[PDB]
């Protein structure tokens, strides 16, 4: 279970690679329900298949 | 520094003389060693304090004569069971019993028992005592569990740093970093929370720097000492994730793949002992455990160590090279070997074995101061390891409802349902779970060469976390690798040898051993110490003196069944837990 | 049937010495009713049960236990192993998921409608709009997915030195949330403190099934110093009768009880066999709570 290399035997694909702590466990205090809530309203709206979706309902189809 | 001509002087020239001096001198530094080695034990018993405030309180102590019979093993990374047998009579035998009818008492326990002068501690918790009749004469059987017990009920949480019943978030809590500062990190954060979360966690916990010097941690009853994480010298990495696990059980793949070392002592204050070097070590109450993760071994050290030996030519010192992805790891042989020795050995009176410099090897013939119960040797047998399941970077459920939902309605709004003629994207994710990206399979080429043309293919390894995989591909693929390796493994007893157990070599360290064995009487095999224990018996029947029993290296092939099936029940246990927590509710 | 009626009004008999006899005590609970401890009554008015008046009665009324079975250098049993171990572990953690906040209806229905109310004000179009529970996916298994308590008497009892926590995983994996109390419950039926008594009853007068039967609450002591007074109450928990008769090695009928269960002193056959069992049910149960793809 260890990494002969260094940081770089993480995947930064994976889908929890942004909440593997290195150093800083300051951090971990902050994982509320506000920040988390903010974070993932963030990653939703970014969504791209909703945005084009909405691009075409209100664009094409609503003029 | 008496110089050769020094003591001739002294003797007046006469060299018989000064050659009695110096065999005199020699013969007094065996004796010394001899009754070190040929020591009593040192077994006392304390009890947390009754107005229940912090600091064990001395209850009293066991004569080695006193005792029936004893059994202290010292384990590498395992939870071990000391037994001690007292008479009824005895006044600590008679305490034990009153102990669980006493309202006045609290109901733990812990004993200290100390080889050469606390050189050598087993400290652990009552685990239960049994009062047993032989032939209508009764005598108090006593079972401790040593001090790593304590990391089977440490668990770590998805978020250490938050209350559990509000909100745990991420699903599993992953911390990479060096072997040893992620371990004792690991070990630090959970005990923080366990303590009371009371105050701030900073960044580093191991940068004393970052800890406030008003801050009271004397009510700890166990402490975490580690360096920083950039002063850690952890030449590898490791990444440690939990979803509720142990805290043992997440750190045992890590300290086997580092050949790590995990050393609890508690720190008797009453006795004039200290600590230093974790926070708040100047404050800790007596009976205080401190753990320390150290690397005895130095396998994956830079200068490497020594990995075999002959006995006409020593050890021999290899190097480990990695090869591609780093899965893989071969050692390299240093033809000119020019490591230092270390300044330790060069001070009087030491006797340890230093990890970079292995030096005791432990010869077996026919005048032979031990004696070797069994050496089995099994090779390698799976090739290739896989590992894997679902993979939740591609089909989580979050994406598969909100990305396919989006893309769906996407489609509807073009119109792909009106006709087929439009292009979707990605509106048949739900329809791939658990099969884009699903499995790793590496296959150990080293391995294969070793093996030959006919072997065992491959195996398939569920890890201690179950969802960990696609966060570290290369750890979940050494860990799979930790199962079906050559084992080699060894048994001594030593009788009468000079040989001093945890004084000359301690658990974790690495020793050579030889087997009076046509066609291996050169080799040496090379084990870093497993298990020792310490055992006597001073009944009239049968009467062994308190000797120990050394075992190097490890096997699960040579494992005895019993402890297989254990071994097993353990880890399905601890797989059956992390499953049902990972079920997702209907 | 209640055969040890410790839960009852009037308790039942918990201790003892062998110069009082027994000790009356009644739980008493805390807060939540997740601990339970025991409150002596000093002025004890128990009447006795009718059936102690009735001629040719022996049994053993759950709320008058009776029976002490004595050990001295003149005793008419066998004692074989009396063993006592204290608590293990101060909390417990039982948890997982919580059907009440992810369940699979709601991450798809609920989820679906506030995305498409997002969506029709236009809050993908700009981020402007104020959005309503469109990630409530993103957070499976994480809201008020567990439960901790601590038990203060245990931590009491133990003191400075004790093991912290244990995770517990009940017999149906999904019914923590549909029962809290009763969860936290049973987790903490497992590390407890634990007596156990092995008696040989060779020509005592005791007899087993009428005396005495299964569940029910004895007292026993054992001949050693420091506990000579005290009395161990353990509820009955089994008795085997046998007999051997065979030229070579032959024994009567002969009843040995065992009084109290412990874990720790259980043989560790027995104790990988009620694993074992244990770990088979939970696979079943898991199996069958699998979600198919």
């Amino acid at each position: 279970m260890t990494m002969p290399n260094g940081s770089g035997g993480l995947d930064p694909g994976a889908w929890l690679s942004h909440w593997v702590n290195q150093a800083d466990l300051s951090s971990l205090a902050g994982r509320t329900e506000d920040e988390v809530r903010a974070y993932f309203e963030n990653l939703v709206q970014a969504d791209s298949g909703w945005g084009d979706a909405s691009n075409t309902f209100f664009n094409l189809i609503l003029g | 520094a008496n110089n050769w001509t020094d003591i001739l002087a002294a003797s007046d020239g006469d060299e018989w003389a000064a050659f009695k001096t110096i065999e005199a001198q020699a013969d007094e530094v065996r004796a010394g060693h001899q009754a070190l080695r040929r020591a009593k034990p040192l077994i006392r018993l304390w009890m947390n304090n009754p107005d229940g405030s912090e600091g064990l309180v001395y209850v009293g102590r066991v004569d080695y004569d006193d005792t029936i019979r004893g059994s202290f093993p010292f384990k590498n990374n395992t939870p071990s069971q000391g037994v001690l047998e007292l008479r009824d009579d005895n006044y600590l035998a008679v305490w034990l019993k009153q102990l669980p009818n006493n309202p006045e008492l609290k109901k733990n326990v812990v004993i200290t028992v100390d080889f050469y002068g606390g050189k050598k501690r087993w400290s652990g918790l009552l685990d239960k005592w049994t009062i047993k009749s032989k032939e209508h004469v009764k005598y108090l059987e006593v079972t401790f569990n040593d001090d790593l017990t304590m990391l089977q009920y440490l668990l770590c949480p998805p978020n250490p740093a938050l209350p559990i019943p509000v909100l745990q978030f991420p699903r599993i809590f992953g911390i990479a970093g060096p072997a040893k500062w992620a371990i004792s990190t690991l070990i630090f954060i959970n005990l923080f929370r366990v303590q009371g979360n009371l105050w701030t966690l900073p960044d580093d916990p191991f940068n004393l720097e970052s800890w406030d010097d008003i801050l009271d941690w004397s009510d700890w009853q166990c402490f975490v000492k580690s360096n920083s994480f950039l002063l850690d010298d952890s030449s590898v990495w490791t990444f440690l994730s939990s979803r509720m696990n142990p805290v043992d059980s997440i750190i045992a793949d890590a300290l086997d793949d580092a050949q790590l070392t995990i050393t609890y002592r508690r720190v008797l204050t009453d006795d004039g002992e200290t600590a230093e070097g974790f926070p708040g070590a100047h404050g800790i109450k007596n009976g205080a455990l401190v753990f320390e993760i150290v690397d005895n071994s130095n396998a994956t050290a830079l200068e490497g160590t020594f990995f075999s030996g002959t006995i006409v030519d020593g050890f021999a010192r290899s190097v480990l090279l990695y090869g591609g992805g780093f899965v893989e790891d071969t050692l390299s042989v240093v033809s000119d070997d020019q490591t230092l020795q270390p300044d330790e050995y060069y001070q009087s009176g030491w006797l340890a074995t230093m990890a970079k410099m292995p030096w005791l090897v432990v010869r077996d013939n026919e005048w032979t101061p031990i004696e070797s119960s069994d050496l089995s040797w099994g090779p390698a047998k799976n090739v290739s390891v896989i590992v894997g399941g679902d993979n939740p970077a591609a089909d989580a459920i979050a994406k598969l409802i909100i990305e396919t939902t989006g893309n769906l309605l996407g489609y509807f709004l073009l119109g792909g349902f009106s006709s087929a003629g439009t292009i979707a994207a990605d509106i048949i994710m739900p329809f791939l779970v658990g099969t884009i990206a699903a499995w790793l399979q590496w296959k150990n080429t080293g391995r294969a060469t070793e093996l030959g043309w006919v072997h065992y293919w491959e195996l398939y390894q569920q890890g201690a976390e179950t969802n960990s995989w696609s966060l570290a591909a290369l750890a979940a693929l050494r860990g799979g690798f930790l199962v079906g390796r050559s084992e080699t493994v060894h048994l001594m007893a030593l009788h009468d040898s000079w040989i001093i157990p945890g004084l000359h070599i301690d658990i974790g360290q690495r020793m050579g051993s030889t087997v009076n064995s046509k066609g291996v009487e050169n080799i040496v095999w090379v084990n870093q110490l497993e298990e020792m224990t310490a055992a006597w018996d001073n009944s009239a029947g049968q009467t062994m003196p308190l000797s120990w029993v050394l075992k190097a290296g490890k096997s699960d092939r040579a494992m005895s069944i019993g402890e297989r099936v254990a071994r097993l029940a353990k880890k399905m246990s601890e797989a059956l837990n992390n499953v049902g927590v990972h079920i997702v509710q209907s």
